[PDB]
């Protein structure tokens, strides 16, 4: 006898296993895995545009000019901020930002920023501008104070009432920073001001604030009784900001040029920056894209997979393996 | 097991065919070799690649920007943002786990339909000029030489050129 | 001879509808539904016969105060829905704000009745001026004027006694009842408004209970004027009373609004025009037919829609496959 | 397809067949024409009809009222929003294609099934009375009026009443 | 119905059979009984368990304190919360729906390819030696006997061992 | 012609469950199963070993401040939701408000260790009247009495003299403090409590620094009184202290409560009755013990739960076309 043909299928040495809805350990010739699990271990730029890290100092030491951070670098521009989760450097001299949260996310991702002096320190002729210093915010080993605001003292034995105003001639949105200063006692009040019930008046085309001090005993934090608490508005431009305050008055001097395009978020990692270029970030490294799933990490930034709770999403290819 | 080819009345798989994923083992009088059918072959690459770039391509993905910036006196809307990313983990995950037991069985089943369908093609073909062996192979009536071997994986076999003598076979055998 | 044959077949016709499986791309079949819904009709429509509210050059907020500048509408009772501009044209005639603004926006986006009344005539104020609180920014009829629901009292010969008012909901349904504060610009102002350099304003209910101050300052110019107003609002639940004092910087209640809210809804931001007709679903710019489990028009509607997706077509083939 | 048969051993369809969906072409003495099978078809047409309204029927909806009703210095919570919002349009968008996807794969197939069994329920009835020429039609062994050609499409065929007949064509002709 | 075995041409089942989901009925002249094959019997019901399993285990369940912790003057916030909640339990309801039908309609299907991969067995076996009476059921056109009947059941029949006795029947019966 | 037969054919029973399928309806299977979980206990349970904290019909505040009708001292050192009934009768007997009382409630629906303390005991007050802060809307058995946990200080012999007192938290646990500012209805009544017409309090902490001042002001009758009382509250970490200063109007605390928290929950508004079970899922309408992927109980459930669908059954053929 003879003269067979015979019908059969393809088998090779693969022992790659997959499961099925009826049947688990199913070795088949080939298979691919459509869950991403490898990242680069580096923080990378999103999309071309590097992010913004600031190394030991928060958004609100980083925006007020802790001296204990740098003043500004080439920060144009960034597509998202890293912070340590928990900064050493921050309001030096104990307080408070208004609207922190808020203004993180505004500057989370910024198109161009850019810091300018509004007021000089000669627009205060009748006001101690070199005073305004603390030993809590050492620069070198010697008390300084925040340097993009002014904390304004008494001259000759007075304050006399401050009334200012800045027109943004700017193109660009301007982010304006000042603060009111909390006294201890009305001792402190007077040897700091002269005027013993002060008031601070802040006014734009939306903005119309009354701050007045609050003078309490309060606990000691980094050695001060006292608080500061600061606040924020972005003047749009060719409108206008008055200040008018007699004391406890902190005056800003700097300020920064703000043009928003999108947004982002605020990524708080340790890992460093790697060079690198990604359309998705994760806090303990970028991941390339195409796979439908992954399971690096929730909080991520850019167009990313979708964040599973899978070890392992084999899709079957190839047939049953023998 | 769908179709009962590939696990069924084909009891294993073909190491020595490496030049696709189904074909043809042939045994005659000028010797034994094998043969990969590509025209089942091809449209099953095709089809399996579809399915691997359809479950990839139809992922939509946007920008997002995921972290937590929510004070210590907003824990209720970091709850309800808790509550959010918890539910979508729950839904993604649940739905990849199943897609992918759902289609591995469906794609195992394709490849057994594939095979099925080529033993069907060679079948209707012979008719009675072979025997059916119930293994996956056919012991022809008739010498069936390389040239003839080649016309059944084209789909060209020539029934009444050997009717008579695969009838004299079959008389042969009373 | 002849051989009788018998031959099985399928369906064919003329058709080049072209479907999508999951290992075959562009399979022509004999016939296909689509269910993704793709038209809208262009048109703003009633929600379940309830026409929305539109707001055509108005803001709520305006529109509640009685900016002069907003145009004046027949009552509408009613509405399902409120539409506004992305950018209405008038929203404050005098610069200022109105406290809670989104919420109160969101309270009113599905009212079950609406009606104005009058609480406080402009008869009760014997000692103090009621027909000069009026700027050129709220022009209404060719004269300077003010938010027309609300009255802005001044001193009367150079004099401002201190207001002790009370209201009574004697109604059966909730009142909404809003009133300001005037911010002056400096000192001279102050005194030549209301005579009184130090001033308040305490309002007091079952649940409310607010003092506010002026903030007499220097601010930047809006519609021509450095002052502000900031308006604040409240339901006065029935049998309870209001409880008005100040001795400056009052901005006084005329109108206000019997309310009564059964549902929720959202305010729509559109400047498509009104249809005069219904729908069971409404997007920003047009209504849908919502029979079909999925739609692609816009993400932000309002009603009982289909699910929103990214998607040009989802096509499912009924028929079988056909071949030429 | 699946199973063998539309692009099978049957190459395009009928265009004559409008009638329904799997049928019948007879070609005896009496002449030649096209028929329908009821019960295949109507089954064909329930099942996808059931199909389609247990896809469109089983969605729930509910009323929403979406907007956007924070301000500048809520963008934190308009953030939370936007990240549901595409999350979900993110779910339903990959369901909606995949279901379109799969379900279209699955109707060719449930066609490609019924005619394959169609076929089959004649193929066990004609049985030695009649080949099969492999491209969906058969050779009857005997003479078949239109009374019989019936008899094959409702189910009544009986085998002895050709079986002599059917061996003095295939055995008697060698 | 997909491959046309269970309501195609076996048309019923059997509730004589309490031993499995499939299986045999012979009936020679020692008697008549119910026989069911162990082998597809046990792939399926472990089959359905895997699939019952999946649909089952592969569901994540996390902690979650769901409740209404915002006021008067937070409604937008609960607007957020409600649209959420409705559109989770908007997919869950649709998934959940169609995956019980889908799975339902491959289950009943996979049950339909066991009865027939079980009928396309003893019929390679067979061939000639019995016909296709198109019931389910291949009537021997020779005589088989309890243990010949075994042999049909574990896959051990031998076709030439009554290959002319069935012809002798084959070419008489035919005649009528 | 006797023909000997074998046959193919499959199982078959008595059973009258049906199921659908995507092409088909009302289809009869031999065998099926339910993945949608339907059945609870009907009670409030423990939620993985540790009881509720179940306020009968006193909401947090009244709870926490002391108010006469709830439980003086509550024996519960940790719990692991709070249950409140849909309305509470007694949140405030002195009308008022709570700051940020929603996020303290979140805080408070699932504490590890909950102890109340005396910080402040009524003989730090050398100076003021402790025993006069009474209000008939605050009756403890008819008799006129005030929230249990504070003091409403009033001025003795016609003077009442500016308050310094601080405390510092030298427990290791973290503090929760409250207090208080009454509001006046005129001038004479503030001269008649307090005898300074303008008052003010201040606290300061190592984060708080807080003014207050009265709001006296004509107010309409809640509980038969005007005048109203809002309370405030701070979380006194370890090592820090709270500072107070007051010339007037100030609701002073006594007691505190020392509080640790290790995990978040939420307030379940339930009327159910405790049923002496455990559980690792809770609605409010009763426990579910189930391992099924979905149920359809009730949306408002804490724990890990199934997901909730709008469905009445899913049900899967494990079986066979019945016949
Ligand atoms: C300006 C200054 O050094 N003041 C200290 C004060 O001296 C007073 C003197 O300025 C005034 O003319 O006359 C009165 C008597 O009539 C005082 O002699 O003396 C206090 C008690 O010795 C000091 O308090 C101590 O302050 C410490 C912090 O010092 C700093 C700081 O580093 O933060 C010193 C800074 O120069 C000063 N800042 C400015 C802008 O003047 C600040 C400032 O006083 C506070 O930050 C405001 O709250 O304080 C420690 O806090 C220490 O515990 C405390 O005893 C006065 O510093
Ligand atoms: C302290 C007191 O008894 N006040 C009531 C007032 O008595 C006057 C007295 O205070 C003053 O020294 O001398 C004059 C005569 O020269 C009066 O004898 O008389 C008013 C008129 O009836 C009362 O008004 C009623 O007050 C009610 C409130 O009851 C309580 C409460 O809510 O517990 C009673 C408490 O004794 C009282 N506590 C303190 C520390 O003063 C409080 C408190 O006055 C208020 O809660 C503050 O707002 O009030 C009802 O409000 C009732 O409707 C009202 O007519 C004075 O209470
Ligand atoms: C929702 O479905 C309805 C019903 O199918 C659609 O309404 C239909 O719209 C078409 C085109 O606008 C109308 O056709 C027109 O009819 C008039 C005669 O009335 C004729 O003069 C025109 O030339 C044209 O054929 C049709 O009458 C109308 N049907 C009904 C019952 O009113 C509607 O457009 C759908 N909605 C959306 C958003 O697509
Ligand atoms: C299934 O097919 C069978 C064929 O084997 C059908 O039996 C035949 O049915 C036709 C239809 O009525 C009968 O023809 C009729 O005959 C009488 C008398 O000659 C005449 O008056 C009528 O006008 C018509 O021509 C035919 O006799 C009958 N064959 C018999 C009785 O042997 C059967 O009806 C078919 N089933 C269905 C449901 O159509
Ligand atoms: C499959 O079997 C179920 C029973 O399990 C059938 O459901 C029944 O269907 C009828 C007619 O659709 C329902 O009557 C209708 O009920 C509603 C209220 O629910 C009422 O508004 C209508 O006027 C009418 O009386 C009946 O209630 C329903 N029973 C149950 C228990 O759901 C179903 O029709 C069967 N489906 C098919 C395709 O055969
Ligand atoms: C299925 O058919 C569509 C047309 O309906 C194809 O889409 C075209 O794709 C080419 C790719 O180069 C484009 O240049 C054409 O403009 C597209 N036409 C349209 C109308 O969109 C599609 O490519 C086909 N599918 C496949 C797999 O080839
Ligand atoms: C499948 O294989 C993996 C890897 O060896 C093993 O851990 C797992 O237990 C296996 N499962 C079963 C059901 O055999
Ligand atoms: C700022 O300067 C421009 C220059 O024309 C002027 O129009 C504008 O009013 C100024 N802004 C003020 C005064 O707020
Ligand atoms: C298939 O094989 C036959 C026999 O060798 C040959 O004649 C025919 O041309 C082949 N078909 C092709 C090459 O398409
Ligand atoms: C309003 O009038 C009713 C009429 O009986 C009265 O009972 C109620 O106390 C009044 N509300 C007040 C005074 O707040
Ligand atoms: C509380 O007492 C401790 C004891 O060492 C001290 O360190 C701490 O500063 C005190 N807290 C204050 C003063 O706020």
């Amino acid at each position: 006898p003879g003269d067979q043909i015979c019908i059969g299928y393809h088998a090779n040495n693969s022992t790659e296993q997959v499961d099925t809805i009826m049947e688990k350990n199913v070795t088949v010739t080939h298979a691919q895995d459509i869950l991403e699990k490898t990242h680069n271990g580096k923080l990378c730029d999103l999309n071309g545009v590097k992010p913004l890290i600031l190394k030991d100092c928060s958004v609100a030491g980083w925006l007020l000019g802790n001296p204990m951070c740098d003043e500004f670098i080439r920060v144009p521009e960034w597509s998202y901020i890293v912070e340590r989760a928990n900064p050493a450097n921050d309001l030096c001299y104990p307080g408070s930002l208004n609207d922190y949260e808020e203004l993180k996310h505004m500057l989370s991702r910024i198109n161009h920023f850019e810091k300018i002096q509004i007021i000089p320190k000669s627009s205060w002729p009748n006001h101690e501008t070199s005073l305004g210093v603390s030993a809590a915010c050492p620069y070198q080993g010697a008390p300084s104070f925040f340097r993009n605001v002014v904390w304004l003292i008494k001259k000759n034995d007075a304050y006399p009432t401050i009334k200012i105003s800045y027109n943004n001639t700017n193109r660009e949105d301007l982010l304006i920073l000042w603060g009111i200063h909390h006294s201890n006692n009305a001792e402190e009040q007077t040897n700091l001001y002269k005027n013993p019930i002060t008031y601070i008046s802040v006014g734009t085309s939306t903005l119309n604030q009354r701050l007045a001090p609050k003078i309490a005993t309060r606990s000691q934090v980094n050695g001060l009784r006292g608080r500061m608490d600061f606040f924020w508005t972005i003047l749009k431009p060719d409108d206008a900001i008055h200040f008018e305050s007699n004391g406890n008055f902190i005056a800003p001097e700097y300020a920064y040029k703000i043009v928003k395009k999108g947004d982002s978020t605020i990524m708080k990692s340790g890992v460093e920056y790697g060079h690198c270029n990604t359309k998705c970030q994760t806090p303990v490294g970028a991941i390339n894209s195409s796979m439908p799933f992954h399971n690096i990490h929730p909080l991520t930034i850019g167009e990313c997979p979708k964040y599973v709770k899978s070890n392992k999403l084999v899709l079957a290819t190839g047939l049953r393996n023998s | 097991g769908l179709f009962g080819a590939i696990a069924g009345f084909i009891e294993g798989g073909w190491q020595g065919m490496v030049d696709g994923w189904y074909g043809y083992h042939h045994s005659n009088e000028q010797g034994s070799g094998y043969a990969a059918d590509k025209e089942s072959t091809q449209k099953a690459i095709d089809g399996v690649t579809n399915k691997v770039n359809s479950i990839i391509d139809k992922m939509n993905t946007q920008f997002e920007a995921v972290g937590r910036e929510f004070n210590n006196l907003e824990r209720r809307i970091e709850n309800l943002n808790k509550k959010m990313e918890d539910g979508f983990l729950d839904v993604w995950t649940y739905n990849a786990e199943l897609l992918v037991l759902m289609e591995n069985e469906r794609t195992l089943d394709f490849h057994d339909s594939n095979v099925k369908n080529l033993y069907d093609k060679v079948r209707l073909q012979l008719r009675d000029n072979a025997k059916e062996l119930g293994n996956g192979c056919f012991e022809f009536y008739h010498k069936c030489d390389n040239e003839c071997m080649e016309s059944v994986r084209n789909g060209t076999y020539d029934y009444p050129q050997y009717s008579e003598e695969a009838r004299l076979k079959r008389e042969e055998i009373s």
